[PDB]
């Protein structure tokens, strides 16, 4: 008499949850990312992860996807000015 | 081709080399400063610059670029060498047949054997049917030489003829034997500088290494392979996202540093993923040490379809018969001896003598032991008997001597199933001798522990890696690491700081290549580019704020709280799980508690714990559940996988939920609302979901 | 083709005086150096004995890659007889026979490893007796011998290329230098070494 | 519309195929140039007892055991063609 | 057998080559269920009309 | 859309997902076990 | 204009090639951790009455 066990493996990738109203990619700047609800006011965020136990210390690696940009300006010989902007989660 | 305004006709070098203006080697970091000069009527694409480094590396004594031994690999693993011991006893072989033996030794042909190298152990009789020698000779090891199994035995030669006798100088003493007590056998005994550099004992009769009859049965075993080399894309060599060791790119006139980093950013992983998005990462390129970490899929997930051993396999006597008996010919009711035939004739009755072996079962079993058994969690292994073993579990000696029972992963393991051992799912599959990238990168340096190296290292920081630098002089400075556990990678992952690895940087230059652009054209381009309207701009590929949260052993629930902030332009979340032991602390120039040297998922992308997630609940303002709106089958949270208790909502013949499968297919390929199908391979890259999705099933006794 | 690694350098001169391409373009301006001996590691690349100049020229000539970074060319353009596809840099270590005091030069005649289990100097019946091997010298472990590094490369089935283009790039079948009045209104002699 | 060499469990999408080397046999033989042998666990096999003797007149050497195992000639060996068997 | 030749046995040309233990698809699909004879299954079936 | 089906399958006694044996595969194919018999 | 790895008998189109592992030897040794043996057909060998 037997018992069946099912599982899966999914190495070298990252679990993703896009902040898109339909989870689809319709542009870098997502539609929800442009919603006035997340622009005109601040919000707190709570996340709860349930994971399989491991008999050793581990780390939850969360990637908050944002825009990490820079604009470079070279007005005169030997001059470099940079404007960095990262949002949300600005420096 | 165009004939004007493209290239310059004036003298101009294509490649410039800059010597450091200032260098500062410290306890764990190297600091190099350069004055990057971009002459008039020239432009520079930073993508064409790189740091040219020369130095010396000592991989240490735990470096072993191969499986097996380099010494007498064909000898039975328990067979000894001709040796002697006190109890004076002897166990030896005399393969060289001689004419006669006198006080002067064996008569090779009136020439006697030169005791310094004759008889030569590799020379014996030329046929299988040799007549017993009236006089034989051979070498033997004196009782003063430690007994070791032939397999793995090595002794450097001490004379140009291959003699290995210890110099004084060659001390070879003759010993004669017999059953007129004339000598029938002669042994040229000697001491040799006995070594076993790539093997260890798998069995030792007792304690203490004193020669004895019991020691004749010691069993040798090859040491575990351990490739050591620089990381994929020279990861770790250069400081990134570390405030105390920030890089510098400033105009000698602007003074301000154009490089602004954050411990919050992940430049190495960002580069890893950028690379795979614009190219095929299966191809290697030595210049950047570009050879992705990988693993044998048949090792990660065992597919046991057995062995094709339908036919028996045998080994036979060299003569083809084996046991034979003497017979006399007879001629005919009354038979008489036939005088035309010799009196003694060798004839064998019945089938020949034979041994039997299952070649395919053995081959399969050897595969399982070497690639999976040896890599099992240490809790499944035990300490050896009568053999010293280190106290440090991060040590090669420890990992090499801990014994594992082959029965744990024998050839009948989950027969007929495609299944990864549960004990192996949470074990880093990239720290393995079958990791092609690491093996290639190791062999790129050579097969020896001592390696003088010369490498070219790329600039990965998004802000300046593709920047077109205009005329002017700039200070270009960067910091490099010296910590072996960071700059180097071993397939075993042992502590290279403790296991004697070391590196020294002798020189470092900066190379830059300039397109020989026509001067009137370069000038025009420059003027246009100095306009703020035409400012260049870039974004980091990974584009994310990186956060690490502790998960104590055996913990299951992990809540994180983000204080009230603005989320305009938020793109989403991505996540995995890491082992704390494999995640250095970049929050400093040096991590004192970092005693691991395997792959570093955080930086290289070798993630392998994605199956350990059960679910994720997301809430805004401690009330509003996202995404809510009754979208998912289980609306209040993202359920990744459900226990047999909820098979109903699972898919693709595994424990993953329909919700999750849908979300990942949409998120990665926009596939889901109009059917499920395999995404175009150009979009299903190396670090994509589908390409790596591996559902499995098996049955076990109830 | 399989002998492309045997080239050291090439010097090109027009009218027994004008060195091509000259103009102080290359790191070693007067000639094309394909590979340099350990004596000049400095100018080598990709972890082998090939020079930076040569690697640059071949990448440009074949794929127009070089002035804006080095990277693996699209596979559709890196065909069977192309440079990159066939470029194979290699390294190895061997005993340093002048720094390792204990060194001994033993010919095949007196080398023994697996003695007693293999034939002597031939693929014949086993013979001899088991005994500590006397070769090869260990390059690993605690007793690793002093070693020397050797670097080389292989580049089969391709052709070394030197395009007559002002920047070595492919900007058209009829090259820009091929259209230069200097090579049209008058003849020239060519010397190659 | 797709590459049928890739599998997808959801639809049991895994095309029926066969080993080309089974459908069409390519017999280029076996690379069995070298002999393969198996040996006694002790490395020798048949040995005989001998006594040590010291020197024209030889006498028994009392510093050695009376019975010493020494094998004359090459070791005992069986032979097998590994590649022919595998094929 | 036919040494030195690339040839399918005449006796095998008319024998269904897919009914074989080296048929990768069937082997995968079999292992997808498990290695035992008793298997509780859960599948999703597409509409092909 | 798709039909989601659950059920039970018994492949039968002729189902053998592998080549070779799971028992004493290394034993000579004609070697017996220590046994006894009447004569 | 094409992929020369594919063969076409009509023009005897089958490019000359070589085993890369023969041209450049990659010696990572052998996985001989476990001993391999051959045994008596009877499973025992030498027995006594």
């Amino acid at each position: 008499d037997s018992i069946t066990q099912k599982k899966f493996l999914c190495d070298r990738t990252l679990w993703r949850i896009p902040f898109s109203s339909n989870f689809m990619s319709m542009g870098a700047l997502t539609d929800l990312g442009q919603n006035l609800l997340y622009a005109n006011s601040a919000h707190a965020l709570d996340m709860t992860f349930e994971v399989d136990p491991m008999d050793e210390p581990t780390l939850l690696y969360v990637l908050f996807e944002v825009f990490d940009v820079v604009r470079v300006h070279q007005p005169h010989r030997g001059v470099i000015e940079t404007v960095y902007l990262r949002t949300p989660f600005s420096a | 081709a165009p004939t004007h305004d493209v290239t310059t006709d004036r003298s101009q070098r294509l490649t410039l080399r800059f010597i450091p203006v200032d260098r500062e080697d410290t306890a764990y970091s190297y600091k190099a400063r350069f004055t990057l000069a971009v002459g008039d009527n020239r432009v520079l694409d930073m993508a064409s610059t790189y740091f040219d480094i020369r130095g010396v590396l000592d991989r240490g004594p735990t470096f072993k670029p191969y499986s097996g031994t380099a010494y007498n690999a064909l000898a039975p693993k328990g067979a000894p060498n001709s040796c002697e011991w006190e109890q004076t006893h002897v166990y030896a072989q005399a393969p060289l047949s001689g004419e006669t033996i006198t006080k002067s030794g064996l008569q090779i042909g009136p020439v006697y054997a030169d005791p310094s190298y004759q008889p030569e152990p590799q020379i014996g009789e030329s046929q299988w049917n040799e007549a017993d020698a009236n006089a034989a000779g051979g070498r033997v090891l004196k009782k003063t030489t430690p007994m070791k199994p032939c397999y793995g035995s090595y002794a450097r030669p001490t004379n140009p003829f291959g003699g290995q006798s210890v110099l004084v100088l060659p001390k070879v003493d003759l010993q004669f034997f017999s059953n007129a007590t004339k000598p029938k056998v002669v042994l040229y005994s000697e001491d040799v500088n006995m070594e076993t550099p790539d093997t260890h004992l798998s069995y030792k009769p007792g304690k203490g290494d004193e020669n004895s009859k019991a020691m004749l049965g010691q069993q040798s075993m090859p040491n575990r392979p351990n490739y050591i080399a620089f990381r994929d894309n020279f990861i770790g060599l250069m400081y990134y996202n570390s405030t105390g060791n920030m890089g510098v790119l400033a105009g000698q006139a602007s003074q301000l540093n154009a490089v602004v980093d954050l411990q919050d950013r992940n430049t190495e992983l960002s580069y890893q993923l950028l690379l795979d998005s614009i190219g095929d990462r299966t191809r290697y390129f030595s210049m950047w040490n570009q050879a992705v970490d990988s693993y044998d899929p048949d090792v990660r997930i065992i597919e046991n379809h057995g062995t094709e051993d339908e036919l028996p396999n045998y080994c036979f006597p060299l003569g083809g018969i084996g046991v034979t008996d003497t017979y006399q010919a007879i001629k005919a009711t009354t038979w008489t001896k036939d005088e035309t035939f010799a009196t003694r004739n060798e004839i064998g009755v019945g089938n020949n003598f034979a041994m039997e072996i299952n070649l395919n079962a053995n081959l399969w079993r050897n595969f399982l032991y070497s690639n999976i058994a040896l890599y099992l969690p240490d809790k499944l292994k035990y300490n050896p008997t009568n053999v010293e073993i280190s106290d440090n579990p991060n040590t090669y000696d420890y990992m090499n001597k801990r014994v594992v029972a082959p029965g744990l992963v024998d050839c009948y393991i989950n027969l007929g199933a495609r299944w990864s051992l549960d004990y192996m799912d949470n074990v880093n599959p990239f720290n393995h001798h079958r990791n092609a990238g690491l093996r290639y990168r190791s062999m790129l340096l050579g097969n020896g522990r001592y390696v003088p190296f010369h490498i070219q290292v790329p600039q990965k920081f998004f802000a300046i890696k593709n920047l077109l630098l205009l005329p002017g002089s700039y200070t270009y400075e960067w910091n490099f690491r010296k910590d072996v556990n960071m700059v180097l990678q071993s397939s075993l992952g042992n502590d290279l700081r403790v296991d004697g690895a070391s590196i020294k940087f002798d020189s470092i230059c900066l190379y830059a290549t300039f397109f020989p652009m026509a001067h009137n054209t370069a000038s025009t381009l420059e003027a246009m580019l100095r306009n703020d309207t035409n400012d260049q701009s870039f974004n980091d590929y990974l584009s994310a704020a990186n956060m690490l949260y502790p998960i104590p052993a055996n913990a299951t629930n992990v809540p994180i709280s983000i204080p009230s902030r603005n989320w305009a332009a938020f793109r989403g979340w991505a996540f995995t799980r890491l082992k704390t032991k494999e995640t250095p602390s970049l929050g400093s120039g040096y991590d004192p508690y970092y005693t691991y040297s395997g792959s570093i998922p955080y930086l290289d992308g070798t993630f392998y714990l994605n199956h350990t997630f059960k679910k994720v609940a997301i809430t805004f303002d401690s009330s509003v559940s996202w995404p809510g709106n009754d979208r998912l089958l289980t609306p209040n949270e993202f359920e990744i996988k459900r226990s047999v208790d909820g098979e109903g909502y699972n898919v693709a013949q595994c424990n993953m939920t329909k919700d999750w499968f849908l979300v990942q297919m949409l998120a990665n390929y926009n596939i889901g609302y109009q059917g499920f199908y395999i995404p175009e391979s150009y979009k299903d890259r190396m670090y994509s979901f589908f390409r790596n999705f591996q559902p499995m099933s098996r049955q076990v006794v109830d | 083709f399989y002998l492309n690694h045997t080239f050291k350098k090439v010097a090109i001169t027009f009218d027994s005086s004008v060195s091509w391409p000259g103009n102080d373009r290359l790191l070693t301006p007067n000639e094309f150096e394909i590979k340099r001996s350990v004596d000049g590691e400095g100018y080598n690349v990709a972890q082998c004995n090939m020079t930076k100049d040569w690697f640059l020229v071949q990448m440009l000539a074949n794929y127009n890659i070089g002035y804006q970074g080095f990277y693996i060319p699209e596979s559709y353009k890196d065909r069977m007889y192309s440079f990159f596809r066939n470029f194979q840099p290699m390294s190895r270590q061997v005993v340093d026979d002048t720094k390792y005091k204990e060194y001994q030069q033993v010919g095949i005649l007196h080398q023994h490893n697996n003695s007693g289990f293999v034939g002597y100097l031939a693929p014949t019946m086993r013979e001899g007796q088991a005994y500590p091997a006397n070769v090869p010298y260990p390059l690993i472990g605690k007793t690793a011998v002093d070693s020397i590094t050797q670097k080389k490369f292989l580049c089969d089935r391709t052709l070394w290329r030197i395009p007559f283009s002002s920047n070595f790039m492919s900007m058209g079948a009829l090259t820009d230098l091929g259209q230069n009045l200097l090579y049209a209104n008058s003849a020239h002699a060519l010397d190659m070494t």
